[PDB]
């Protein structure tokens, strides 16, 4: 499950390993044992050996601190991505998407990981859609109503007016809904009857 | 002395209130690079390309040429994933209606062009028009490019049928106009202000995507970014070329010189400085191939992001999915990249007014609910705060808070009562 | 990519479930035998777009995903002159 | 193995490379019918002097090697940049033969970079000196009883020789501020001095005939090669050629490129004969790379 | 405060100083001024220094 951990691992396990190998390469040199030399060859000899070895160890030297430098670099990206969504999944709600996982982000729990860590990514998600017929405003006495929040539908007969991301119909009135100019404009308006609340109030 | 900008003082005061009374819909182009060549080297063809000589001396080295090849197999996976990440961000595979009724809207240039042999669109042929046996081998990519249209294709299809539903889950269709009704109100501008000037805004997208056409089709060095990536990559593989004829200390740069030319004592003593420095080499082009690839990654994980936040999703984020208010954005393959079309919002004429913080009615302040309060010289309105459409100042544009001793700047007006 | 030996090519599209290239992906299905084919993408759906049709969520779903992040690496350090003149 | 477990995990791995291996060797030399006369060199009756040292040309003929490195006959056989046993598999665009006679004692610094009267006002080989130094003594020849004075050496010069220089000058030397005129005198020495070679000398003064083959692989065609005979010429198939001296393996294959008469190869970015002139039929061929690849599991 | 700056510009200093320190090492020559070895040997011998 945790196979980006482990890659990591395995990374600097296998670049620690080949640091290691490389100190049985002879690099032209009689052996690749310094003592090996040294016990067996005066200084006049032995130091023409041990140049050898030493730029050969060196060069792989060199070629592991950069490995390792890149690597750092890249886990710096990784870590300094981590803790801003720490920050703005679990501290806070974010409206970015896809960035606390896939769905409208809900919350965030953060866990410890071996040398990382692991987001518990809560998000909502729209399960059981269903058709309906909808219209971009309505006209009620020549004037266009527009939903103050939510979409209109129309379940085959009625119209109503509900959430956008929950199916919880309402009866369109003068509270759901606002008003602007007339209806030679909206494209897709259709006639329906837009209810007062105050009007039975004041009737009785 | 290059002039910085044009100089302009803007027009501030404490009472005064720029407003636009008209905007532009713009369509602006923003490329980036995806992926770069997957390259492979045989080290020891490289260094000692058929030579068992020099292959026995290179072995002096250990696992040298091994950890070269693995970096460069690392390397090309790592395209590969930043190819898939940055295109394969849809579950399903969308397609668009037969009928374009998209309230005068005009995709047909960013759509598939069912002639062509490819599910490419004009603008993606324009863009793939524009951009242009010594161990080294070139590998394909895992995607190929009819399959990244294919992908784009989706994701276009997708945005235009069910807005930014299809994102989060299920594609859940919306007719495009009351869609843009949706993004007004996402950037802060009523939604009849979108119904009732639909022909305008669909009129000025058509336009500004014409005009995308045109300067994709006259101006290439637009899309310089993706070229250059190529040419580094083309360069680096000259010099790595190149470096074969060095001699490098050697009497000769060819091996095959040298061995039909020198004997195995002496033969190899010539064989092994050339192997040093073509080993050398190589270490350099892994090396700044290694730093190219983790710039590259870079890029691509910017352009999965953008992907996710403009074409998923309407970003509230100044800047990130182009310059103005973002509306939407539009996939468009391209090699080794992507382009994004950035449909933003612009104010475009603005009005001098006249503003207050507050009102006064009958001794309470009261304060817009939203949008500004402006006066035209004599009378008093409340307008939405991005686009004027002044209004009676009613009880209902308004709230009521505390006394008109506290506000500075509060203004005596009459506040309707309906 | 090249020539495949040993794969029985096969009409039907599936995931892909080991790259081989340009859109060919092998595996090993029945009698087993490894197989390659053109990878599907993704399953195909048509969304049923109008001008006046809406859909909408009734129900949802809970969902916690798991993501991971590395956070650091162990700290190495090397005495360069034990390395190469240990001692 | 490549993963170095006894458990491969589900995927595709590249574990080797595939080639197909040249199935024959092919050799196209020029239908060159000309032995190179370095009989008139090696076996000449008196070598010329160091400061005035001889140069022959060596051009369209073909020298077997074996007859000069199987002799017993030499003392110093020195080949930098080559091997005696190589020449005879080998085409040169020119040779150079330079012949002189020197003593003992300054043979060591006939080689590239030594340097010494003979290396600095006599005869000088550049660093990157490519051929053969061969030296045998001459005492039964050079050396006469009351003393041979034909043999002169430059002992006095403004400055070193440049490689490959002659400067046969017998101007006065002036050592000093004042001219000399051409009149020998004080700070005025004649240069060349006279090694009056002996038969009593001892072998550090003895005199020793010294000949420099200088082989010269330019782009131009070559014209010095070794006893090697052309094979058929094989097309469509995966060889290994050899055109006058250019080695390489791929396919032959007849080609349209229109080369001028001049023209007897073309090559590629990579400075790579991607076409060639066969020097016996002049007919172009293109050369491809016969198949390559990786082998993944 | 200003480290975050600082530490750049230093690091920045340290290189140039290092590159110019690498100009003082012999790395096996008999000298690491390139005018000691070709004012007192000659070419054939100042080539391998
Ligand atoms: C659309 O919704 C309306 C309102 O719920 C439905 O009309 C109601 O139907 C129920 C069915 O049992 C009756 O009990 C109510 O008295 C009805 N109310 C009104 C005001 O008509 C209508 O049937 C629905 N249509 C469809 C096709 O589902
Ligand atoms: C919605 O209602 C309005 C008015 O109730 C309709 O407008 C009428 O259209 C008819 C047909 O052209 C005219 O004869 C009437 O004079 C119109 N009435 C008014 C008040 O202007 C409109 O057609 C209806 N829309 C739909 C789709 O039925
Ligand atoms: C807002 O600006 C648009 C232009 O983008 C105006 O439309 C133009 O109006 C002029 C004069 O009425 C015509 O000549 C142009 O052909 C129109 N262009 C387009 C694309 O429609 C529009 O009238 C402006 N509206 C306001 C209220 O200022
Ligand atoms: C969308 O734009 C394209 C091109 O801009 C339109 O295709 C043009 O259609 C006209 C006919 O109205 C032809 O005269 C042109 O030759 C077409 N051009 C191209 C490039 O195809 C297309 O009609 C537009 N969409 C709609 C619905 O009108
Ligand atoms: C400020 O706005 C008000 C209302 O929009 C203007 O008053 C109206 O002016 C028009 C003529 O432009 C008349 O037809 C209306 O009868 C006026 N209405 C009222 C209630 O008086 C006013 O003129 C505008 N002033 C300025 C300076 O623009
Ligand atoms: C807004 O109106 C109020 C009252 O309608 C003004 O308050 C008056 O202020 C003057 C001088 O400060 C006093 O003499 C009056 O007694 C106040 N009126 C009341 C009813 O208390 C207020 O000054 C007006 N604002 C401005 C800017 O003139
Ligand atoms: C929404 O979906 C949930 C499941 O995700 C439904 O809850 C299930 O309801 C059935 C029948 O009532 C039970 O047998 C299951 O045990 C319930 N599951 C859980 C997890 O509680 C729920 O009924 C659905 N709601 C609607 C309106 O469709
Ligand atoms: C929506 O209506 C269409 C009518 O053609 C139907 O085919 C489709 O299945 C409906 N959507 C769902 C999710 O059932
Ligand atoms: C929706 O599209 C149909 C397709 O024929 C068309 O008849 C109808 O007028 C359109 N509705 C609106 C409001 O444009
Ligand atoms: C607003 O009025 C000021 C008053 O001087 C003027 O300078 C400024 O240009 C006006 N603003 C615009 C946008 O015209
Ligand atoms: C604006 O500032 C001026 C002085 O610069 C001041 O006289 C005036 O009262 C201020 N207006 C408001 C509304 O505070
Ligand atoms: C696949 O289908 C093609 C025709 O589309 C046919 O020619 C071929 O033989 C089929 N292959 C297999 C393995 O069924
Ligand atoms: C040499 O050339 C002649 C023609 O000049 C040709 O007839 C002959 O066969 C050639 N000999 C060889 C051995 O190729
Ligand atoms: C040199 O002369 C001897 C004797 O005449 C002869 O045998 C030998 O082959 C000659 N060498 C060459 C290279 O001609």
């Amino acid at each position: 499950a945790l196979g980006k951990l482990q890659d990591v691992v395995n990374q600097n396990a296998q670049a620690l390993n080949t640091l290691v190998k490389q100190l049985s390469s002879n690099f032209g040199a009689i052996s690749s044992v310094l003592n090996d030399i040294l016990s067996r060859l005066d200084p006049p000899e032995a130091e023409v050996q041990i140049d050898r070895l030493i730029t050969g160890r060196l060069q792989s030297l060199q070629t592991y601190v950069t490995q390792q430098l890149i690597r750092a670099a890249e886990i710096r990206a990784s870590a300094n991505l981590a803790a801003t969504k720490m920050s703005e999944c679990v501290l806070g709600q974010s409206k970015r998407v896809d960035f606390c996982g896939k769905g409208y982000h809900l919350m965030s729990f953060p866990q410890s990981a071996p040398h990382g860590v692991v987001f518990l990514h809560v998000t909502y998600v729209p399960a059981q859609e269903k058709n309906f017929t909808t219209a971009p405003a309505i006209c009620h006495d020549g004037k266009a109503h527009f939903p103050r929040e939510g979409v209109f539908v129309s379940n085959g007969t009625h119209w109503f007016v509900t959430q956008r991301n929950f199916y919880e119909p309402q009866i369109i009135t003068t509270d759901n809904t606002f008003v602007s100019g007339n209806c030679d404009v909206v494209i897709g308006i259709v006639n329906n009857t837009v209810y007062d609340p105050l009007q039975p109030e004041l009737d009785s | 002395t290059m002039s910085l900008g044009v100089e302009n003082s803007v027009a501030y005061s404490n009472n005064s209130i720029a407003i636009p009374t008209n905007f532009t819909i713009s369509v602006t182009t923003e490329i980036l690079p995806v992926s770069m060549t997957k390259t492979s080297v045989d080290c020891t063809m490289y260094i000692c390309g058929d030579s068992t000589e020099c292959s026995n001396l290179l072995l002096q080295y250990g696992s040298f040429c091994t950890q070269l090849n693995r970096a460069l197999t690392g390397i090309a996976v790592e395209q590969d994933k930043n190819t898939q990440e940055v295109f394969a961000q849809v579950k399903q595979i969308y397609k668009t209606p037969p009928i374009k009724d998209f309230g005068g809207f005009n995709f047909s240039q960013i759509l598939p062009d069912p002639s062509k042999p490819s599910k490419r669109s004009f603008i993606e042929d324009l863009l793939f028009n524009k951009v242009t046996f010594n161990g080294l081998t070139v590998l394909p990519p895992l995607l190929t490019d009819e399959m990244i249209a294919q992908y784009t294709s989706a994701l276009l299809a997708g945005t235009i049928t069910s807005g930014w539903t299809f994102g989060a889950g299920a594609a859940l269709q919306i007719p495009f106009a009351m869609q843009m009704a949706y993004r007004f109100n996402g950037i802060g501008v009523t939604q009849n202000v979108l119904y009732e000037n639909q022909k305008l805004i669909a009129n000025q997208f058509n336009s500004a995507i014409g005009k995308i056409q045109d300067s994709l089709s006259s101006t290439a060095s637009a899309l310089g970014k993706l070229q250059d990536v190529v040419n580094q990559n083309a360069q680096a593989l000259n010099t790595l070329v190149k470096q074969l004829s060095s001699n490098f200390g050697a009497i000769s740069s060819v091996l095959n010189d040298i061995l039909s030319r020198l004997d195995p004592p002496e033969a190899e003593v010539q064989i092994d400085r050339l192997i040093t420095g073509r080993l050398q080499s190589l270490q350099t082009y892994v090396t700044q191939q290694l730093i190219r690839a983790a710039e590259i990654r870079a890029s691509a994980n910017l352009a999965a992001t953008k992907m996710s936040e403009c074409v998923l999703g309407q970003s509230k984020r100044v800047d990130f999915c182009g310059k103005g208010y973002h509306l939407m954005s539009f996939p468009q393959s391209a090699p080794h990249g992507v382009v994004f079309l950035h449909v933003t919002y612009v104010p475009a004429q603005e009005k001098n007014f006249t503003t207050a913080p507050a009102i006064c009615h009958d001794g309470k302040a009261h304060f817009p609910r939203e949008g500004v309060f402006v006066s035209n010289g004599t009378h008093w309105f409340v307008t939405q705060r991005n686009f004027y459409e002044p209004q009676i100042i009613t009880t209902d544009n308004t709230f009521v808070s505390g006394n008109c001793d506290v506000v500075i700047g509060i203004v005596n007006n009459t506040v309707y009562d309906p | 990519a090249g020539c495949l030996i040993g794969a029985e090519h096969v009409n039907n599209s599936y995931e892909c479930d080991i790259p081989i290239g340009a859109g060919i992906c092998a595996s090993y299905q029945t009698s087993q035998s490894i197989i390659a084919y053109t990878m599907s993408l993704g399953v195909e759906n048509s969304v049923a777009y109008s001008n006046n049709s809406i859909a909408i969520p009734t129900n949802f779903t809970i969902s916690v995903t798991t993501e991971i992040l590395p956070v650091s690496m162990t700290k190495t350090s090397v005495d360069c002159t034990m390395y190469i003149c240990g001692d | 193995c490549t993963l170095k477990s006894f458990t491969v995990e589900k995927g595709i791995y590249q574990t080797s490379n595939f080639r197909v291996q040249p199935t024959e060797s092919i050799v196209r030399f020029p239908n060159i019918t000309n032995l190179c006369p370095f009989g008139e060199v090696f076996n000449a009756t008196r070598f010329a002097s160091v400061y005035a040292w001889n140069r022959k040309r060596i051009s369209n003929c073909v020298a077997d090697y074996s007859v000069l490195y199987n002799s017993a006959s030499f003392s110093t056989f020195k080949c930098y940049g080559v091997s005696p046993t190589k020449l005879n598999d080998l085409c040169f665009t020119n040779v150079y033969a330079d012949s002189f006679v020197i003593r003992g004692d300054e043979v060591r610094q006939i080689a590239p970079g030594q340097t010494g009267n003979i290396a600095d006002y006599n005869y000088k080989l550049p660093d990157d000196f490519t051929g053969c130094v061969i030296a045998w003594n001459s005492n039964n020849l050079d050396s006469k009883v009351g003393g041979n004075y034909n043999y002169l050496y430059r002992l006095f010069r403004k400055s070193n020789l440049k490689p490959f220089e002659r400067d046969i000058s017998t101007e006065i030397y002036q050592a000093g501020s004042t001219p000399c005129n051409g009149v020998k005198g004080f700070n005025c020495y004649f240069p060349l001095q006279s090694y009056g070679f002996q038969p009593t000398y001892g072998v550090g003064y003895q005199p020793y005939r010294v000949v420099v083959l200088s082989f010269e692989l330019l782009h131009a065609p070559a014209t010095v090669c070794g006893p090697k005979k052309s094979t058929n010429l094989v097309k469509n198939k995966c060889v290994n050629f050899n055109f006058n001296g250019l080695t390489g393996t791929g396919v032959l294959t007849e080609s349209n490129k229109k080369f001028l008469p001049f023209q007897q190869f073309g090559r590629d970015i990579a400075d790579t004969t991607d076409a060639v002139r066969d020097p016996q039929t002049l007919e172009i061929l293109d050369i491809t790379p016969c198949s390559f690849g990786g082998v993944s599991v």
